C-alpha cells in the first residue's frame, strides 16, 4: 500500500474559486491524519462524523478532497447547518457530514497587489445548492418578471462576482485555502486505508 | 416578486460592489497622503472618479424601488440613502455651476493673500502667517488690519458667488424635496421607524435652542471673565458692558477662544501639567504612545487593534524619504484595513489626540458586521463625541499617573483645575454660541427671512445678540464676512461641532456612573471598567442601523440632547466665574 500523497490536494500552484469547488478522488493509495496535524500550520483542522483520531489507522470507502479558496470569514460557512452565502450558492455541506474541514491562511500566494482578482463566488442564485452541489452557470439572474435577454439591467444583475484579495486588507477578509476531506462509510469496501 | 425582495437583491449588489471600490479608492488616496506624487493625485482621480460614477447610477437605481412599499426599517433606511441623487436633480449646466461656483469659492479662500496696509512686501497667505498673527499678536491696529483684510478682500469677492450659490442650492433642495438647502442639512439628523425615536427634521432647530438657553448662563460669565481681562490689554476700546470686538478673539473669526489663555489666565503663575518632557525623558516614541492608547481601550473590554492596523498605518513623519500631508486622520479602508495617518510627536498634545483618533478607529471596527450603507456614525457628531471622550478620558491626572507620565504623589490643586477647566471653557463653550449663530444664519438665509439687502445687517446683529461681539469696522452689504470661514465659502456642515460638544460630555457621564466614579466629572477615567466598554459597544456596533436615539438611549439613556452633563463637567469653573464676576457686569448690551 502507498502514502497517499495529499500533497497534490494540499500544496500547489493554484487553488479553484468556490463556485468551481475542486474534487479528487484519493482511492487505492494508504493516508494518516496524525501526520496531517503534524503537518500543522493549519488554522481550522476539524473533522465531523469521525473520532479525533479512530480512524488514524482504519478503512473507509471513496475519499474525496474537495479544494476551494474563501475568506477567513466565510471559513465557518463550510460546516455542517450553516446558512450564510457561500453554503447556500457556492458550496454546502450535508447536516450528516462524517468527513474533514481543513484551512490555512494564504495571504502569502493568492493575494497581490492591485489585487487578486482571479478568485469568484456565486453571489445570486435562484435557490439553495443541494448538499456537494455544483454550478458553474454564467447567466444572469433575473430578479423580477422582465426577462434580461442576457444583458445587465435593472432587477437583473450577473451571478458570479470577483473576490478582491489584496495584503493590506484584514484576516476576515483575507485569502484562506481550503480543504474538505469527504469519507463516506458503509459496508462497501474500501481501498483508502491508513 | 415583491418589490422588498427585488430590493434586497439590489442592496446586496451595491454593497458587494460598492465595498471594493470604496477600498480601490481609499488604497490609492493613502498612496497620494502617504506619497505625493503627480502620478499618485492622476491615481487617486481616477479611482474617485469610478466611485462617484457607481453612486451616481446606483443612485438613480434605487430611486426606481420605492421606499413606501419597503416594510423593513434597515432595507428602508439603506435604500434611503442611497436615494439622495442631490445634483443629479438639477440641469448639468446647473450642476456645472454649483459646481464652477464652489470650486470658484474654494479657489479664492486658497489662493486668498493680504498685504499690509503698508509694506508691500509684506503681503502674506491667509493660512501661512495672518492666522499665526491673529492667534498670537497683541496689537490692536495689526489684528484690525488682517482682519479688514481678510474680510474685505477675500469676504467681498465671494458675496456674488454666494448669493448666486443660495439660489442654485436651494433649487437643489427643492429638486430633491426639501423646502431648502437649510432642511437638507437638517435631515442629517432626521430618524424614523420606532416608538418616538423617531426625529423630525424642525426638531432639530426646537432643541439645539432650548440647549443654547440653559448653556447662555455659562457664557455669558466666561463672557465677563474674558471681557474684564481683555480690557486690562487693550483698555483703550473694551467697554465694560458691551460687546468685544471680533479681532481680538484669537482667531481670525472668533470661533476658538483658546489663544486668549495668557490674556485670561486665572492665577497664572501654578503650572499646567505637561507630560511632554517628561515622556521625552522616558524615551517614549510613536509606538509606545499608541501601544498605550491600545492598552486604555483594552481595559474598557474593546478588542486591540488589527495586526495591519501596526503593520500598514503610518505614525512617524516618512523621514524625508516622501511628502505627505501631517494632518492626523483615521481611516476606514473597508475589508478590515484600519489605519491611522499622523506625523506623530512626543507631546502630550499628539498623545491626546492618538487616543481619539483610535477611538475613531475603534468605532469603525465595532460596525464592520453591519452593511455597508450601515456602516457609519449613528449622526454625523457620534463619531467625533466618541474620540473625544477618548482623550477626556485620558487628560485625567489619574491615567496620566497610571501609565507612569506623571509622579506617584502628584496632587492636583484647585488654581490647576480651575486653569485646565478655562482653557476647555474657551475651546468648548466659547465656540458653542459662534456655531449656533451661523448655522442659524444660513438656515434662515436658505429658507429666505434674510434679505440680501440685510444680508450682512442682520449677521452682526445676531454676532451682538448671541456671540455677543461686534465689528471693530462698520461693513456694508458689500462685505461678505460669513464666507470667511472655510466651512462656508466650502459648503459644509457647521451644527456637528455643537452636537458632538452637547453628545460628548453626556456620554462621559454616563460612562463615569457605571465606573461608580465619584466626584468631579472633569476627574473621571473609564479605564478598566469593562462595563463602561460594555455599553459603549452596545451603542458603538449599532452604527446608523438603529435610530440615532435609540443609540443614545442605549448609553446615556436618553432619546434627545441634555446640556446637564456639559454644566455638571464645568460647574466648578462655573461658580468660582460667578463670584469673580460679582464685582462687574454680566450681559452685553445689543446695540452697544
Ligand atoms: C487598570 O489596571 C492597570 C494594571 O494594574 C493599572 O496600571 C498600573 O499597573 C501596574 C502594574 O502593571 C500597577 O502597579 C504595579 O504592579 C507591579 C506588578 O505587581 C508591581 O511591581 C508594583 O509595585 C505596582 O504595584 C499600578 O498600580 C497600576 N495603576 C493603578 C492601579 O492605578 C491602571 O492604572 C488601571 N486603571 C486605572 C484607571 O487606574
Ligand atoms: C512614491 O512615488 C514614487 C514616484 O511615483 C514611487 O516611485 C516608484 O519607483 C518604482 C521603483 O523604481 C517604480 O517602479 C514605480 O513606477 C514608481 N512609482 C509608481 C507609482 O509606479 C514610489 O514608490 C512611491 N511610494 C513610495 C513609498 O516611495
Ligand atoms: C504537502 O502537503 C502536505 C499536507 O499535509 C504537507 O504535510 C507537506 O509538508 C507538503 N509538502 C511540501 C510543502 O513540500
Ligand atoms: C489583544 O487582546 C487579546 C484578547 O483580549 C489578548 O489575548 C492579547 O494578549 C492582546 N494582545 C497583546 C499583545 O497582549
Amino acid at each position: 500500500t502507498n502514502l497517499c500523497p495529499f500533497g497534490e490536494v494540499f500544496n500547489a500552484t493554484r487553488f479553484a474559486s468556490v463556485y468551481a469547488w475542486n474534487r479528487k478522488r484519493i482511492s487505492n493509495c494508504v493516508a494518516d491524519y496524525s501526520v496531517l496535524y503534524n503537518s500543522a500550520s493549519f488554522s481550522t483542522f476539524k473533522c465531523y462524523g469521525v473520532s479525533p483520531t479512530k480512524l488514524n489507522d482504519l478503512c473507509f470507502t471513496n475519499v474525496y478532497a474537495d479544494s476551494f479558496v474563501i475568506r477567513g470569514d466565510e471559513v465557518r460557512q463550510i460546516a455542517p447547518g450553516q446558512t450564510g452565502k457561500i453554503a447556500d450558492y457556492n458550496y454546502k455541506l450535508p447536516d450528516d457530514f462524517t468527513g474533514c474541514v481543513i484551512a490555512w491562511n494564504s495571504n502569502n500566494l493568492d493575494s497581490k497587489v492591485g489585487g487578486n482578482y482571479n478568485y469568484l463566488y456565486r453571489l445570486f442564485r435562484k435557490s439553495n445548492l443541494k448538499p456537494f452541489e455544483r454550478d458553474i452557470s454564467t447567466e444572469i439572474y433575473q430578479a423580477g418578471s422582465t426577462p434580461c435577454n442576457g444583458v445587465e439591467g435593472f432587477n437583473c444583475y450577473f451571478p458570479l462576482q470577483s473576490y478582491g484579495f489584496q495584503p493590506t486588507n484584514g484576516v476576515g477578509y483575507q485569502p484562506y485555502r481550503v480543504v474538505v476531506l469527504s469519507f463516506e462509510l458503509l459496508h462497501a469496501p474500501a481501498t483508502v486505508c491508513g | 416578486p415583491s418589490t422588498e425582495d427585488l430590493v434586497n437583491t439590489f442592496l446586496e449588489k451595491f454593497n458587494y460592489e460598492a465595498e471594493e471600490l470604496s477600498y480601490q479608492s481609499s488604497l490609492a488616496s493613502w498612496d497620494y497622503n502617504t506619497n505625493i506624487s503627480d502620478e499618485n493625485v492622476q491615481k487617486m482621480n481616477n479611482a474617485g472618479a469610478k466611485w462617484s460614477a457607481f453612486y451616481e447610477e446606483q443612485s438613480k437605481l434605487a430611486k426606481t424601488y420605492p421606499l413606501e412599499e419597503i416594510q423593513d426599517s434597515t432595507v428602508k433606511r439603506q435604500l434611503r440613502a442611497l436615494q439622495h441623487s442631490g445634483s443629479s436633480v438639477l440641469s448639468a449646466d446647473k450642476n456645472q455651476r454649483l459646481n464652477t461656483i464652489l470650486n470658484s469659492m474654494s479657489t479664492i479662500y486658497s489662493t486668498g493673500k493680504a498685504c499690509n496696509p503698508s509694506n508691500p512686501q509684506e503681503c502674506l497667505l491667509l493660512e501661512p502667517g495672518l492666522d499665526d498673527i491673529m492667534e498670537n499678536s497683541k496689537d490692536y491696529n495689526e489684528r484690525l488690519w488682517a482682519w479688514e483684510g481678510w474680510r474685505s478682500e477675500v469676504g467681498k469677492q465671494l458675496r456674488p458667488l454666494y448669493e448666486e450659490y443660495v439660489a442654485l442650492k436651494n433649487e437643489m433642495a427643492r429638486a430633491n424635496n426639501y423646502e431648502d438647502y437649510g432642511d437638507y442639512w437638517r435631515g442629517d439628523y432626521e430618524e424614523e421607524w420606532e416608538n418616538g425615536y423617531n426625529y423630525s427634521r424642525n426638531q432639530l432647530i426646537d432643541d439645539v435652542e432650548h440647549t443654547f438657553t440653559q448653556i447662555m448662563p455659562l457664557y455669558q460669565h466666561l463672557h465677563a471673565y474674558v471681557r474684564t481681562k481683555l480690557m486690562d490689554t487693550y483698555p483703550s476700546y473694551i467697554s465694560p458692558t458691551g460687546c468685544l470686538p471680533a479681532h481680538l478673539l484669537g482667531d481670525m473669526w472668533g470661533r476658538f477662544w483658546t489663544n486668549l489663555y495668557p490674556l485670561t489666565v486665572p492665577f497664572g503663575q501654578k503650572p499646567n501639567i505637561d507630560v511632554t518632557n517628561a515622556m521625552v525623558n522616558q524615551s517614549w516614541d510613536a509606538r509606545r504612545i499608541f501601544k498605550e492608547a491600545e492598552k486604555f481601550f483594552v481595559s474598557v473590554g474593546l478588542p486591540n487593534m488589527t495586526q495591519g492596523f501596526w503593520e500598514n498605518s503610518m505614525l512617524t513623519e516618512p523621514s524625508d524619504s516622501r511628502k505627505v500631508v501631517c494632518h492626523p486622520t483615521a481611516w476606514d479602508l473597508g475589508k478590515g484595513d484600519f489605519r491611522i495617518k499622523m506625523c506623530t510627536k512626543v507631546t502630550m498634545d499628539d498623545f491626546l489626540t492618538a487616543h481619539h483618533e483610535m477611538g475613531h478607529i475603534q468605532y469603525d471596527m465595532a460596525y464592520a458586521a453591519q452593511p455597508f450603507l450601515l456602516r457609519n456614525g449613528a449622526n454625523e457628531g457620534f463619531h467625533e463625541a466618541v474620540g473625544e471622550i477618548m482623550s477626556l478620558s485620558a487628560a485625567t491626572p489619574n491615567h496620566l499617573k497610571n501609565i507612569g507620565l506623571l509622579p506617584p504623589s502628584f496632587f492636583e490643586d484647585s488654581e490647576t483645575e480651575i486653569n485646565f477647566l478655562l482653557k476647555q471653557a474657551l475651546t468648548i463653550v466659547g465656540t458653542l454660541p459662534f456655531t449656533y449663530m451661523l448655522e442659524k444664519w444660513r438656515w434662515m438665509v436658505f429658507k429666505g427671512e434674510i434679505p440680501k439687502d440685510q444680508w450682512m445687517k442682520t449677521w452682526w446683529e445676531m454676532k451682538r445678540n448671541i456671540v455677543g461681539v461686534v465689528e471693530p469696522v462698520p461693513h456694508d452689504e458689500t462685505y461678505c464676512d460669513p464666507a470667511s470661514l472655510f466651512h462656508v465659502a466650502n459648503d459644509y456642515s457647521f451644527i456637528r461641532y455643537y452636537t458632538r460638544t452637547i453628545y460628548q460630555f453626556q456620554f462621559q457621564e454616563a460612562l463615569c456612573q457605571i465606573a461608580k466614579h465619584e466626584g468631579p466629572l472633569h476627574k473621571c477615567d473609564i479605564s478598566n471598567s469593562s462595563e463602561a466598554g460594555q455599553k459603549l459597544l452596545e451603542m458603538l456596533k449599532l452604527g446608523k442601523s438603529k435610530p440615532w436615539t435609540y443609540a443614545l438611549e442605549i448609553v446615556v439613556g436618553a432619546k434627545n440632547m441634555d446640556v446637564r452633563p456639559l454644566l455638571n463637567y464645568f460647574e466648578p469653573l462655573f461658580t468660582w466665574l460667578k463670584e469673580q464676576n460679582r464685582n462687574s457686569f454680566v450681559g452685553w448690551n445689543t446695540d452697544w
